[PDB]
Order: structure tokens, then sequence, then C-alpha cells
């Protein structure tokens, strides 16, 4: 999970 | 975590990360597309970016501990994770201080069919  | 981020939020700049944080432009509480609004929804669209260097990292959940030196948020130390999520978040809470001269309440709950495009970190 990161941001995109 | 995304709850300890709120808690830092709210003790950087006095507002509620949500409602003022949560859903604010193209960028904050749910990213994804568009053009920043403004300086604020840039905090979120780096912040963003910043959980993307960390692929194999979740930052929703995983807990980290900070401590303040005046004022200053210091990152201690916990997993590799760990550390480099707080840094994110410490980034963006000291950004949203920053651009609180700028805070506009007309971007919360801002409508998905105005943020079109992707915008590369």
């Amino acid at each position: 999970v990161a941001r995109s | 975590s995304l709850l300890e981020f709120g808690k830092m939020i709210l003790e950087e700049t006095g507002k509620l990360a949500i409602p003022s944080y949560s859903s604010y432009g193209c960028y904050c509480g749910w990213g994804g597309k568009g053009t920043p609004k403004d300086a604020t929804d840039r905090c979120c669209f780096v912040h963003d970016c910043c959980y993307g260097n960390l692929p194999d990292c979740n930052p929703k959940s995983d807990r980290y501990k900070y401590k303040r030196v005046n004022g200053a948020i210091v990152c201690e130390k916990g997993t590799s994770c760990e550390n480099r999520i707080c840094e994110c978040d410490k980034a963006a809470a000291i950004c949203f201080r920053q651009n609180l001269n700028t805070y506009s309440k007309k971007y919360m709950l801002y409508p998905d069919f105005l943020c079109k495009g992707e915008l590369k970190c």
C-alpha cells in the first residue's frame, strides 16, 4: 500500500 | 498509521483530519488523479507519492513512534517501514501547517469528476  | 497521522495533523494545525483533510481537493484522503487544487492539496499529492515510494509497507495500519523536541517532530527508530512512514507523515503535517494560510473550505468534499489526468510523482 502506497499512494497512487 | 492513519489514526496517528490524524493526531499529528490535529496537533500541528488545530483542524481535525476528518473532516478537514479526509476529502479535500483531488488528493487528500482519496488522491489519485487531477491537478492538485492548491498548496494544501499538493501536500497530499506529495504524501501520496511518499507512500508510493513504500510498496512493501502498510502506512494505514503500521504504527510508528515520534516525539516533540520543542515543537519539532522527531521520528523515533522502529522498523524500516515505520521510520519511512513517519517521515512521510511528518512532512505532510508540516506542509499542512505551512499552507494553512490558503486552506479553503470550498475544496472539502471536492467531487471526483473535477479531478482528471495523471500527474507523475
